[PDB]
């Protein structure tokens, strides 16, 4: 039930500062390995995000899925808030994409099946959006995707609790990810912001020779200016390309 | 910082696989996530 910093053993830092204060730890009593993230109240008070966090924790609280990084519990002292989180042995996806340069059909299709199920799960649990930028994606022991997500009078509570992202923002981000996995960079990258924005709004999508027909079809169906035209999650996990190339592993979850 | 044996190299890896094939009861080990008490925290 209750917890203190005194019942964990630190192994090493994980972020290199990139992801804040994050640590490989195990609980002294069980030798169960978690990832422990320390949040300074001074950084929270400052950015005024105390209600996001409250609510974020309530979101994670009942989010049990093998492709969603698990929050086990939390605790706090006079100055810090500690999150007891699932440890993803293969670390960040974006590093594995560098080692790989690009991902084959199977790896990329597998990741599209894992995302599509993670997000469908989330809708069925009244959580209508999740942040999918490649920064937020971790890899399980057997390579499996692990989505890791943290970060006046007329303002409604949803604005104060951070919950303002639309359902169809992710469908777009799925397209972007799929492309970047196969090509090794995002579809609208450019020398400048001005040029990138113009490319994003004009959806100036161009497929190189290294993207198989089946992916082009999926990606083209996700990356639509009009959000109503974007391919639903249910159809993303049912896409022929995705289904043919997906070799997805499951843990004893 | 010196890095404990358990957290380094191989013995880490084994600890992870065991853990992966022996998913324990999480309700036991951790409990019930309580609502975050914003005031009994920032005051
Ligand atoms: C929180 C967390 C972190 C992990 N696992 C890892 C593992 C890892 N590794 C370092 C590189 N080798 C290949 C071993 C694996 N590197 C990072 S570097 C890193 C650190 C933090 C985050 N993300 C967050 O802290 C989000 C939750 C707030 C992503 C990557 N994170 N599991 N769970």
């Amino acid at each position: 039930r209750h917890f203190t910093i005194d019942d964990f053993e630190i192994g090493r830092p994980l972020g290199k500062g990139k992801f804040g204060n994050v640590y490989l730890a195990r609980e002294k009593k069980s030798h169960f390995i978690v990832a422990l993230k320390v949040l300074f109240k001074s950084q929270i008070e400052k950015e005024g995000v105390e209600h996001q966090l409250r609510r974020e924790i309530e979101i994670q609280a009942h989010l049990h899925h093998p492709n969603i990084l698990r929050l086990y519990n939390y605790f706090y002292d006079r100055r810090r808030i500690y999150l007891i989180l699932e440890y993803a042995p293969r670390g960040e996806l974006y590093k594995e994409l560098q080692k790989s340069c690009t991902f084959d059909e199977q790896r990329t299709a597998t990741i599209m099946e894992e995302l599509a199920d993670a997000l469908m799960y989330c809708h069925g649990k009244k959580v209508i959006h999740r942040d999918i930028k490649p920064e937020n994606l971790l890899l399980g022991l057997k390579g499996e995707l692990k989505i890791a997500d943290f970060g006046l009078d007329y303002l409604p509570p949803e604005m104060i609790e951070g919950r303002m992202h639309n359902e169809k923002v992710d469908l777009w981000c799925i397209g972007v990810l799929c492309y970047e996995l196969l090509v090794g960079n995002p579809p609208f990258e450019s020398a400048s912001h001005n040029e990138t924005y113009r490319r994003i709004v004009k959806v100036d999508l161009k497929f190189p020779a290294s993207v198989p027909t089946g992916a082009q079809d999926l990606i083209s169906k996700l990356l639509r200016h009009n959000p109503s035209e974007r391919l639903p999650l249910a159809q993303v996990s049912a896409h022929p390309w995705v289904r043919a190339n997906s070799r997805r592993v499951l843990p004893p979850s | 910082k010196p890095i404990p044996t358990w957290a380094r190299g191989t013995p880490l890896s084994q600890a992870i696989i065991h853990q992966y094939y022996h998913p324990p009861n999480l309700l036991e080990l951790f409990g019930t996530i309580l609502p975050l008490d914003l005031e009994d925290i920032f005051k």
